[PDB]
């Protein structure tokens, strides 16, 4: 009469690895590592991203003519943008704090474009002519929608003065600019006055701008530069712009209504028509896993990123 | 195994136990055949679903990138940015792939454990009113019906009883 | 446990023994009562006191939060800042509780082996001069006097004396 | 006769955590981990700290007329302010590298408060003119005690060269502003020169400033802003200041006599008449144990900081 | 140690033994001498090995310091640039440390757990056809050939074959 | 007849730590940490460092006539530069972004230096006049020899109009400097015009540099400073310099021809003609070890570093 004491075997292939021994065949195990993605881009729970497409963020807020379909956003939940859009600065110069304003973007999921200084209080200052051919639309010459570039009205330009008052309860974005001309004849036929500066002031801001009269290389067929700047122009604040040329001046600036979790997402990948919890540069994620392998820039509700190649748990016995 | 039993003094697997991962087999006149045990099972069932548990929750807490810019002369604080996180990814992958080396090899000699101790509940029942044979099985100094195995699975067997036979056969 | 001993074949602990970790229990006309093993004890309270500051020792080498303020046109290093500091605190974090967690299954089972070790040195040394009831309990083929216990615990049992009436007790 | 092998048990509720098993009750725990706190800020092994109260460093340092109380500091132990201390500029204004003064000031436990241009040299120029509603002293307009508002004397600012040597051991904090007015007609009332600047030079310093004359809203009731620059004089070192109008002289400049540990605690936690080897904002820790959860910026000889919520070593055997 | 045979039932080891790590050593008429065994010296090195290789690899991936400047404006972010890589320094000196602790009681405790494994595979096909003196070593009921004890060794040791003069010896 | 089970024994001293017991002495070890250098600078594969003794990286880019030794630099693995080198500037000021070019530096292993702009290329201007006692060579008065410092040519300094367009495939490093006189004086006697700009630009550069007169601490015998900037001339884009005093202009730039891992050292310690695959500030590394814990701060082919002083691995048993 034979009794026995043995143990569980089947015909099982998962392997596991430990620290004296590698691929030990096991009865039971778990893989916990996220490997694969759908390669689109989607919504997250149900907010469409902002795909920027050819444009960049500064092309967006400035509103480069080639880039009118985003005129007017909705809500997004991510932002995606290609590694180098066509479509930034159709006038060539530099946006100062750019980066640092690309951070604060990254915690926003909503703008509403609001009229500021409106087009028609140029009384004194011409307020069309006004456009480049380094920033066309539709073969003839245009610029920035979102800022009006003065030109002197019939051999004068007064100085300006000009402020906005922040009525609503949200921040404001607020951006302008200074035109650097080439020569003092351009400057001259632009704006009359030779020496000129742009003030700006609001409660913690207190700059000067003077324009930079130089030779430099034609960029997008332009010697001329502008420079754009930004503040945040908080509620019950006001802003004083003071000027006699070279002044780009803001048309429409961008309340911030909606803030929250953001991002600003490099990537070429299509947009999918799909739904995510979980976004990634290179695809979403529909797991269950706690860790994956895809990229470790992601938002949502995501696995924590690991390095690994393979990566599983033993939970049953040695297989024979 | 390090603890002498799985792949050691009980050699393989058996497929037809398919009923748990630790269990007996019976031998008797009535008919063959495998039981598995439940309180050894089972208790190994928790044990491993807990750690399960516990590795992963370990686990939320780990770095998550975050995406920063810089301009063309901040090359120094970019790389600083860029270095810091490898670094945390490489340290999280570090502690990943190592909390998982080092649990598979305690998860499997738990379960060789388990079993060298599940040979000893019945082999220190057992005494000297049976044959060991030393592969995991046990030939008896007397009879045994299908219920009296039951009695050694339990844990109840019953000394004060089979004792005549057992010592009688030598 | 892991090595069957300790809530294994040695169900419970003795409340009445608190004069020590792992000890004896003498039961002889004489009296009854207990008595704990001191080379048995005394080695297991290094071996955990040495753990302890071993791993205090190993965790003074660990990150320490530093402030830093930064202006509105800093964000991105004030950030960058955060994280990296969070960062460290959650990497400490997990070692901290990871090495409690590992070593408290150690101290565990190292409790559990020094008992199942113990139970072994006696065994080892009775041979066939004495019953094994299996439950951590010794029953003798002989009579033994209370300094006749003193001899298994000391470590010397004297063999080439008490076989007489062992083996002629059956 | 019957001799038995078993282990200690007990009457304990004791519990651990292993990979396994959770709350498994045990014989012998070591607690290793500090929960608690005194809810008082001490002295730190027998120096106090300098609690700012109301006042912010730059109130302290520029000596804002409401932060009398902080004229003469003896030397601290660290240093604790409010999150939002309500005397800082009462002239507003910029403070030039405010954060990296504040990291130099946290490796700093004194300052000798030392005169370095004498509020009696100013011969040709009025200083005593000179003050402002925006910083009160009694109901009357005051200005920052540590530095001199030049004003005009008779319809003149004639131009200022000053020097000073640095004749100690020690490197000196320097300290000195500029005045942006709100229109020229002010600039003129104020400094009598229309174009103006001033220059700041030591061995490694070379500045010139320039007021931006420019309207801005009222901030505590002015337009006007007024910018504050430093630096550190080495010993044997000069500064010379050459200015002809907007200038905001020292008076006073401070001697770094002692360095070595400490830190800028923010914190709204009464100071309580104590002593400890180890603060937290929160309070004091008076321990043994090796690792505490309080918070994670302390000073003094503390316990490591975890996020753990328990921390228990077991020591003893499984209990029953 | 922690499977109670190297520095327990087996007191010391054996100078004479350079023939490998886990040995026997045969006592008959013909000749006394050691000799070691291969399939369990050999397959503790294949693990011990293999360790190294895992430990050292597992660890390639481990933080790289770089130089940055600063000029004396930037002494918040030289400060923070100090302290992340001291971080990370002390991260995985902290990391190198504790896996070669830790695998310095593994290594150990496998050895032990490796030797006693033996004893057990001897004993286990020994029955009662031999003395257990307790030591480490066996006496027999029988006679035994110098390539007698090869059998024991090669794991063939024959049972239906030396019952009659063990059984008799009594 | 006798048989035994034993183990393995021998008379070895190497001992291992473990958590409960150190020092246990052991049958088999292995050290795992390199602990001993070669106490030399080496070649690097065999390509030699660049060692630039007693100048500092501005001294040799800007070419400190005390730093001739490093007019024509080979190709370099890496570059050592002690803590506080004696020749840097040898006339006093700022060197813009100088760590930033430290930066790129880094990842450079070699330059040509090329003419960009001719020095006989200026007729209506002195290009030899030119030179100061802070610079001195062999006891006369000299300057930087990659630039020239401008001086008027009778009474008069015409605006210099100057630029140089990129005709090689390579990146170029051009550099360029402004003189700040100590008086209006000395301004006029150097540069005749008053009042003088520098402006700058490029496809991405635009800048314009305003010299500040005031008065200094003599540095090195002088009061007036220098400050120079750079930027990195692209492939086919030109560069633009135009001004009517205090330049100081380029003569010469550096084309980057090669790129890849470097470092810069910083170290006292001699090169000694070797060669090695690893080096360290401290000296050199040959070994197989994985470990090592001579410097954190090393080039090519190293172990990984840690603070240990010991690192051994128990392969063996238990010694007695
Ligand atoms: C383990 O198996 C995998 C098969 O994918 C192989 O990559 C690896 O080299 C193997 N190593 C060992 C030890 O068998
Ligand atoms: C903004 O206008 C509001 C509304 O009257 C007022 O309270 C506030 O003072 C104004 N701010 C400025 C800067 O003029
Ligand atoms: C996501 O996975 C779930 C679970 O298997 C499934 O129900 C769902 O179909 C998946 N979604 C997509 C887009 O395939
Ligand atoms: C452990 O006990 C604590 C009681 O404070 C409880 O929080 C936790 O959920 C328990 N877990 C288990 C496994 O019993
Ligand atoms: C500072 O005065 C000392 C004392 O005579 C002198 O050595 C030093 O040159 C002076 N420095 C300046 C900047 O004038
Ligand atoms: C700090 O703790 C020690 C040790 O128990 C004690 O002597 C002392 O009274 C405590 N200090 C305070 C302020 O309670
Ligand atoms: C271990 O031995 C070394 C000898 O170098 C000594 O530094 C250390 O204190 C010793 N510790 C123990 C536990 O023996
Ligand atoms: C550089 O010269 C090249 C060669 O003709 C030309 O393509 C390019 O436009 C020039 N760039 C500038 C800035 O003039
Ligand atoms: C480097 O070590 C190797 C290996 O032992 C040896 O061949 C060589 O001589 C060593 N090089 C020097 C410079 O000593």
């Amino acid at each position: 009469d034979h009794i026995c004491i043995g143990y569980h075997a089947n015909n099982s292939t998962e392997q596991v690895d430990t620290i004296m021994e590698k691929n030990v065949t096991v009865t039971h195990a778990q893989d916990i590592l996220e490997k694969t993605h759908n390669g689109k881009l989607c919504d997250l729970n149900g907010v469409k991203p902002l795909i920027l497409k050819d444009c960049s963020v500064a092309g967006w807020l400035l509103g480069n003519p080639m880039c009118d379909e985003f005129i007017n956003v909705p809500e997004w939940s991510y932002i995606v943008e290609k590694a180098n859009p066509a479509n930034d600065l159709c006038y060539p110069g530099n946006f100062n704090d750019y980066e640092e304003l690309k951070h604060l973007l990254s915690r926003i999921n909503h703008f509403e474009k609001i009229q500021i200084i409106p087009k028609d209080s140029w009384s004194d200052h011409e307020a069309s002519l006004g456009v480049s051919s380094a920033c066309p639309y539709q073969g003839n010459s245009s610029f920035f929608r979102n800022v009006v570039w003065l030109i002197k009205k019939g051999n004068a330009y007064p100085t300006i003065k000009k402020s906005y008052n922040n009525t609503n309860q949200e921040d404001l974005l607020v951006l302008w600019g200074i035109h650097h001309p080439n020569d003092e004849a351009e400057q001259t036929r632009l704006y009359q006055n030779p020496t000129t500066y742009i003030s700006i002031g609001t409660s913690t801001l207190n700059q000067r701008l003077v324009p930079k009269i130089a030779t430099r290389s034609k960029v997008n067929g332009q010697s001329g530069r502008i420079d754009f700047f930004w503040t945040i122009l908080k509620p019950n604040d006001a802003i004083n712009f003071e000027s006699n040329g070279n002044f780009i001046a803001p048309e429409y600036a961008y309340k911030i209504v909606k803030k929250g979790d953001s991002t600003i997402m490099k990537s070429e990948v299509e947009y999918g028509n799909c739904n995510t919890r979980c976004q990634t540069p290179m695809g979403a994620i529909n797991s269950s896993m706690p860790f994956h392998n895809i990229h470790p820039l992601t938002i949502g509700e995501c696995p924590k990123y690991v390095k690994s190649n393979k990566l599983v748990l033993a939970t049953g016995l040695r297989n024979s | 195994g390090l603890f002498g039993a799985i792949a050691g003094f009980i050699e393989g697997g058996w497929q037809g136990m398919v009923d748990g991962w630790y269990g007996y087999h019976h031998s008797n006149e009535q008919g063959s055949g495998y039981a598995a045990d439940k309180e050894s099972t089972q208790k190994a069932i928790d044990g491993v679903t807990n750690k399960v548990n516990s590795i992963i929750d370990k686990m939320n807490t780990q770095f998550e990138a975050v995406g920063r810019e810089f301009n063309n002369l901040e090359r120094r604080i970019e790389n600083l940015n860029k270095k810091m996180e490898d670094g945390f990814l490489d340290v999280w992958t570090y502690n990943a792939e190592l909390l998982v080396l080092m649990e598979n090899e305690r998860t499997l000699d738990f379960h060789d454990s388990n079993v060298k101790n599940l040979y000893d509940k019945v082999r220190l029942q057992l005494r000297d009113n049976a044959k060991e044979l030393g592969n995991g099985c046990f030939e008896f100094y007397h009879k045994c019906d299908n219920e009296c195995m039951e009695s050694v699975r339990n844990g109840t067997y019953d000394y004060p009883q089979y004792s005549e036979e057992a010592r009688l056969k030598r």
